[PDB]
């Protein structure tokens, strides 16, 4: 009855949700995704025109792969763990890009989703780009909640 | 570097597996691939200079080197002097050239021992003439398919011609779509073409009074003369052993009585079979459908299957 | 579009320097079924369910391949000349042997037609939940009356429509019809 | 799928004979590259064609 | 009959004209215009590297001797602001690319409808010449009456 | 590190190797039936049983042999495997979903080397034939590395060159060899490069090979006799790269001299005289015209190829500067000769 | 919240068995979706061959049918009022049960 | 009757075509174009923080020693001017977003009218085939007269 | 008469549709777009 | 007159109508490849049965269409037709 | 991991792997899984 007005009130919305555990592929869009990064959104825009040549598509892929390389080579500088003790809560990381006048990124991991000696893959957030003019000395930079 | 290039590298690696190393196999292979490209460029260069479309346009100044053109035509019997128009079966760009390229590569996909071997499943392909008529004139796909089935049935049954094949299919009981009396279907359709609706035969009651009405059923409905002998014959429980073997041949009755065998044998739909057998599934239960039940009840002692058919009618309100 | 689907799944396999490869799926966590979402039912996300069970990424890629083959066949169909209708049928027949044969569903099931009171019974629901938590922990080795009245799984209707649309296309090719079913011959 | 020619086609469908042989082998290669009919030669599939 | 044959030739002209527009949907010119819009929106990674490199060079001092310094302290904040202002131009450029290709798609859908109108109209005039041929046969039978 | 896996090729051999992994240990003897066909009379499906007969004995200690099988059906049913030759039948009333077995009452595996008819009595019938007896044990003396590095090949074997033998498994057996010493003297360097071809292979006890896997270690040699590539900006404006005795022009001075042609329009830019604008020579040297005699079978042999070489510019070795074919006329060849 | 997690894990376990056993998938051999048979045996022993009985869309037996929706709806809504009340669903509509 | 059946099929083609355009009113492409316009106009708070941070950093002196100073005294006024000039670009970007979505709304309203024209026309041809069926019955009765 | 009543209902649909577009001539959206253009051009005294 | 006269193609060729087995023969293909590598290196100075069944070169169809379109245009000029072939005179 | 055996593993199929005497002498789980009818190969990085 919490899910009444959205899902259970009508047979159509009920059958849509009940099937979604069994047949998600009826509802999966290769274009849209929840949790989709900004890299994939920029990729989708780069191929959102009518005339898609093989060379147009290849150049959109190498632009994607350039921005892929940038978040893949982030160097973790420092971190902060939000709870008073290490087992619960979130740890917030700070990453640095490989540029001079470097760029800073942050991401989090949830220690509650650590299970059987391993973080689950959904414990991690995306790297989020920090838009602030940051220029630390000897990487003396720390996050804090 | 001969004959390597039209093999894959895996084929060439298997043949020179014992002799040479991988790297020695690798070096001979990419040299044979380069020699195959240089053979194509050499052959094309001779044939494009010798194009008669170019030699009459004098302004292009495309000088055909005659020393290669002589040696090419001595090897290939004046090939470079014989150009064809588009649409000619002789062309290297024709569908028959595509068919030749396709058949040469695809005939080796399965081993010659296999049942999927291309010359085993289609013996007519290797013998077919690459003529202009086989490329141009159109015929029915269905007639070419019936011709292919009749060749295999003639070869299997060891019969003289196609009309003896139609004789045995007029008599053949153990299939689902047979007895097929071919001359009968020719008769019963011409009557349906010449007399649509059978009105002339019913406006002349003396002629229809000659033929019994069981044979007048054979005009509108497809009742071949052997199918009449199937429907009319009497089934006792004495002759049912022998008369089963005449109608079904070597099929086991336990193998035939299951619904998925009947669905393929008589080529029935899933709905059409339930009109006869009913809703019967591969679990413990079995239900009425169309107010009838058909259940095989196995005698536990003898192992004899005994088939019941129970028919229900509500003499009162079924709701 | 075909070569980009083959970056995930080539149904014909992969040839790397003149030898066919062993794998069929070009993405490694689809070969090794690698779950990467431990909590798929926190929210109603279809992608989150497939990250938990990556077989749905297989069925997604499979359905895009069927969507490609029917689209190449429909595009060849509408070029209504003779040799392109043979091309239309070979794209349709190629989609059929990827599907395989249409599955047969037995009509007589354990479904009786219960009362709504019996099907919505709270004891039937609690027995169904206690049975699954038994199977999920492998602990054991009334019952047959309660759990009979459960509803049955059904096949995917979208996956079913591929057989229905391919059977209709081939039917229109085998007769002299167009892709809409209109006669090409003139009466 | 075995004899590489369709027997459920109605009689109004015309082909030529070379075009039907092309469609037969094009059907056969698509069966064979897909391993629908078993035990195709791995060396022949690896060819450039 | 002459009246309908002019109507037949008029509908045949439209059917050929809109069929020609539909089949050749995007010109060589209209394809070059989309390519320029795509190239103008691909500069955002080169502008960003150029603008971050200038920020890193303006943070070092350029006055030496008995007076020192000259570092532009707001150089990273100025560079971040230029990249954001340029990213707004790229998003308008990218949206104008997508809007232009969608305009050409809807234009083609108009041409498809206009072709199907002319195709249905010359099927109608063909059936209307059949009807006139039967009227003429009745007028010949009225003459021999 | 050599790895042996026992999974079949996908299809019937994958199902027949899953039975061997489930119900058997490595070192058991089996009968794998290679020919499995749908019985056209007694079947309504295209499904098959996938049988393997497991011998009693060797590693999985069984008192009696058993016919392992796999079925694709899901309905509960019995599985009768009737041997027409021995006129007896192995059966399993209420076989499990997926895979199960039917034990052999009389342990006589010679009766299983012929045609077997496996039936479901519900639409699945299989013509089981082509029996192959296999022995799944693996001697370490037949797990071997073959290294072809040049002249003579070297064979290293796991009985002598592995410290810890792997446990017997159908899943995975990893043979980590020690440091194997390969003599590389004898590698033939073609274009300064050779290859050490390493082949992993293995054999079972009955002699069937378990497969192979081939590797190649590329070895490239650094030559010390050559000079480094050098760049030259000559005084006449030419820029060139001096490779061994060759000089490859890097720039052009065409646009320097195009300005005079371009002062009077596109007609003069796109003319033939503009395309005869000359480019300076590459350093010290000279041009020489070599007139080649026509082809003569008496003095040139049967082949028409000719080559021109240069010597005693930078090193006393020879370098090709022209290659061509002989013709019936003279050939004029103008070459720049570096000095 | 442990019972809520166990209910999600029961749904994921039951769905995983039933989606591997889909007859639409087992005939397409290219997907290589290997159904683990140990769970499928124990599921059908508890639920009397439920995973072997798939229905077409539009069948009343389906877990996605309107009768399944009605069953889910009636089970939750019949407890909204007390049995003593006049607004009790079986009191105002005795024919529904 | 053949003439009206071609008119029936022509009106049915338009009714299906404009009904398809109406139901699927905004493409995936046209949706991406509005999203880019919305993203380009969401930068105004990040540009402002970047430009105020640079003004604060340029007010401190950067020349030290025997000469001092170097503060850009007009840094706040320059930063305020850049934010206002950028706000003018955002208001044009935001207005182009709204004008584009209103263009697609009016386009859909045209498609609704064009669909209702074709729907009313094939109701008209259906009634005109009823009228022709009665004319044919009168011509049959005139024959048997 | 049935033919003309379908023509009557078709013309009545257009008369209602264009009358609705005419009476509600400028949307709430189209009014917001003009307001933004007016606000963007009012900055010239503050920039100066 | 830039094209010149349309080239005459002799209709009787060396093309018999071979079997598909004979035309797609692997010995015919290997002899064709060994003959070209012989000509490409000028080394030499069964044969006539194998290399007869090769397919023949064809002329460029696009180049052929220029003669066909020019012959139709001049035909429409020499008669009183338009560029579509419609009569300019009224009947 | 050895296959499942009711004699030596009990009625439950769960197994766990623990690590000890890396940073502290307490135990920490590094793997958790179910026993199967076949062997299970588990490759783990063991910190030191």
């Amino acid at each position: 009855f919490i899910d009444w007005d959205k899902y259970n009130k009508r047979y159509s919305t009920w059958a849509g949700v009940s099937q979604l555990v069994y047949y998600p592929e009826n509802y999966i869009d290769p274009t849209m995704r929840i949790g989709q990064t900004k890299m994939m959104d920029a990729l989708l825009q780069s191929v959102s025109q009518s005339q898609l040549n093989a060379d147009t598509v290849e150049d959109a892929f190498m632009s994607y792969l350039t921005s892929f390389e940038q978040v893949a080579n982030l160097k973790v500088i420092s971190a902060y763990h939000d709870n008073i003790n290490n087992d619960q809560g979130l740890t917030y990381f700070i990453g640095l890009s490989e540029t001079d006048a470097g760029e800073y990124y942050w991401r989090s991991v949830d220690h509650s989703k650590f299970n059987d000696g391993k973080f689950a893959a959904n414990a991690w957030s995306e790297w989020h780009k920090i838009d602030c003019p940051i220029n630390p000395y000897k990487s003396t930079i720390r996050p804090v909640i | 570097l001969t004959d390597i290039s039209h093999s894959s590298f895996n084929e060439f690696r298997q043949q020179v597996s014992e002799h040479l190393s991988w790297s020695e196999t690798h070096d001979l292979y990419h040299d044979a691939q380069q020699a195959q490209k240089d053979n194509r460029l050499y052959e094309a260069r001779i044939l494009k200079r010798a194009n008669p479309q170019l030699q009459n346009a004098v302004h292009l100044a495309i000088l055909a080197p005659n020393a290669e053109l002589i040696g090419y035509n001595n090897q290939f019997s004046g090939r470079a002097s014989q150009y064809v128009a588009p649409g000619t079966v002789s062309s290297m760009f024709s569908p028959a050239a595509y068919l030749t390229e396709l058949y040469r590569e695809a005939r080796n996909l399965h081993a010659s021992d296999s049942v999927y071997y291309l010359d085993t499943r289609r013996p007519d392909l290797k013998s077919m003439a690459l003529s202009q008529q086989n490329m141009d004139i159109e015929l029915s796909t269905l007639s070419l398919s019936n011709e292919l089935l009749l060749e295999s049935i003639k070869t299997e049954s060891k019969l003289e011609n196609y009309t003896k094949v139609m004789e045995m299919l007029s008599t053949f009981r153990p299939s689902g779509a047979t007895p097929y009396h071919d001359a009968y279907e020719n008769v019963r359709e011409v009557i349906q073409l010449q007399d649509p609706g059978l009105e002339q035969l019913n406006a002349s009651p003396a002629i229809a009074g000659l033929m019994h009405q069981a044979s007048l059923l054979g005009i509108n409905a497809s009742i071949s003369p052997e199918l009449f002998n199937i429907l009319t014959e009497e089934i006792t429980e004495g002759n049912a052993e022998e008369l089963y073997k005449k109608n079904f041949g070597n099929i086991e009755p336990a193998s035939l009585a299951m619904p998925e065998y009947l669905k393929r044998y008589y080529n029935l739909s899933d709905e059409e079979l339930s009109q006869f057998i009913g809703k019967a599934s591969n679990f413990g239960q079995q239900e009425y459908s169309n107010n009838q039940l058909i259940t095989p009840v196995v005698n536990s002692s003898d192992g004899t299957v005994k088939v019941y058919r129970i028919t229900r009618e509500y003499t009162t309100n079924a709701y | 579009a075909n070569r980009w689907l083959k970056y995930v799944w080539s149904p014909s396999g992969y040839i790397v320097h003149g030898q066919i490869q062993n794998y069929q799926w070009n993405v490694r966590p689809l070969l090794e079924d690698t779950s990467w979402n431990s909590d798929p039912l926190d929210s109603v996300d279809p992608d989150a369910v497939a990250q938990h069970d990556p077989m749905h990424y297989k069925v997604s890629t499979f359905m895009r391949t069927l969507d490609l083959l029917i689209a190449r066949g429909d595009h060849a169909y509408r070029q209504l000349e003779r040799d392109t209708l043979n091309e239309a049928k070979m794209w349709y027949m190629q989609a059929l042997h990827l599907l395989g044969d249409k599955p047969y569903l037995p009509l007589s099931t354990t479904w009786s037609d219960p009362r709504l009171d019996r099907a919505a019974d709270i004891t039937t629901q609690n027995a169904h939940d206690s049975a699954i938590v038994a199977l999920r922990q492998n602990i054991p080795t009334r019952s047959a009356n309660t759990l009979t009245d459960l509803f049955l799984p059904q096949i995917n209707e979208v996956m079913m429509n591929y057989w229905q649309t391919l059977a209709q296309r081939v039917y229109n090719l085998r007769h002299n019809l167009s892709i809409d079913g209109q006669p090409l011959y003139l009466p | 799928q075995y004899l590489l020619i369709d027997n459920q086609v109605s009689a109004a469908i015309k082909t030529t004979r070379i075009a039907e042989a092309i469609a037969s082998i094009q059907l056969y290669v698509n069966r064979a590259l897909e391993n629908v009919e078993e035990n195709a030669n791995s060396g022949v599939i690896s060819r450039q064609f | 009959k002459t009246v309908l044959e002019k109507s037949k030739a008029g509908a045949q002209s439209r059917f050929d004209s809109y069929g020609k527009l539909y089949d050749e949907n995007i010109n060589a010119g209209e394809n070059q215009a989309m390519t320029l819009r795509a190239s103008a929106a691909g500069l955002t990674t080169a502008v960003q590297a150029s603008r971050l490199a200038g920020a890193a060079a303006d943070l070092v001092p350029n006055i030496f001797g008995f007076a020192g310094g000259g570092s532009r302290w707001g150089a990273i904040a100025e560079a971040t602001g230029y990249v954001m202002e340029f990213s707004a131009n790229v998003m308008n450029t990218e949206a104008d690319k997508i809007s232009q290709s969608e305009t050409y798609r809807r234009r083609r859908q108009e041409w498809e409808i206009q072709r199907n109108n002319a195709e249905a109209e010359l099927k109608q005039i063909d059936a209307q010449l059949k009807s006139l041929a039967v009227r003429r046969e009745a007028a010949v039978l009225q003459k021999t009456s | 590190k050599l790895r042996i896996i026992h999974n079949g090729y996908e299809g019937q051999k994958r199902n027949q190797c899953n039975l061997m992994n489930k119900y058997g240990k490595l070192g058991d003897k089996f009968i794998v039936y290679t020919s499995l066909g749908v019985n056209p009379n007694n079947s309504s499906n295209k499904l098959m049983f996938y049988p393997v007969y497991q011998y009693s004995g060797n590693t999985s200690g069984l008192n009696q042999g058993r016919l392992l099988f796999h079925r694709d059906t899901t309905y509960p049913s019995k599985v009768e495997a009737w041997i027409p030759g021995a006129k007896r039948s192995l059966t399993n009333q209420n076989a499990a979903i997926g895979d199960d077995y039917a034990t052999d009452s009389l342990n006589k595996p010679d009766d299983l080397k012929q045609y077997i008819f496996m039936t479901d009595s519900k639409g699945t019938a299989t013509d089981v034939s082509g029996p192959v007896e296999i022995n799944t044990a693996i001697s370490p003396a037949k797990v071997q590395i073959i290294v072809k590095a040049g002249g003579k090949e070297q064979t290293f074997t796991a009985d002598k060159d592995v410290s810890i033998q792997p446990s017997p498994s159908f899943d995975e057996m990893n043979y980590q060899f020690n440091a194997l010493e390969i003599d590389g003297s004898g590698l033939n360097f073609i274009n300064n490069s050779a290859s050490i071809d390493v082949t992993f292979t293995a054999f079972a006890e009955d002699g069937r090979k378990l497969g192979y896997e081939s590797f190649s270690i590329p070895v490239t040699l650094k030559v010390s006799t050559d000079n480094a590539l050098t760049l030259h900006h000559n005084e006449n404006g030419a820029q060139y790269m001096q490779w061994q005795s060759y000089r490859t022009r890097l720039n052009t001075l065409f646009a320097r001299q195009l300005v005079a042609r371009a002062t009077t329009g596109i007609d003069t830019i796109l003319s033939m005289e503009t395309q005869n604008i000359q480019e300076p020579q590459l350093g010290k040297g000279f041009y020489a015209t070599f007139v080649i005699p026509p082809y003569n079978l008496s003095t040139h042999g049967d082949e028409r190829w000719f080559k021109l070489y240069i010597k005693h510019v930078v090193d006393n070795n020879s370098h090709i500067i022209y290659s061509g074919q002989l013709t019936d006329t003279n050939i004029n060849i103008t070459l720049f000769i570096p000095l």
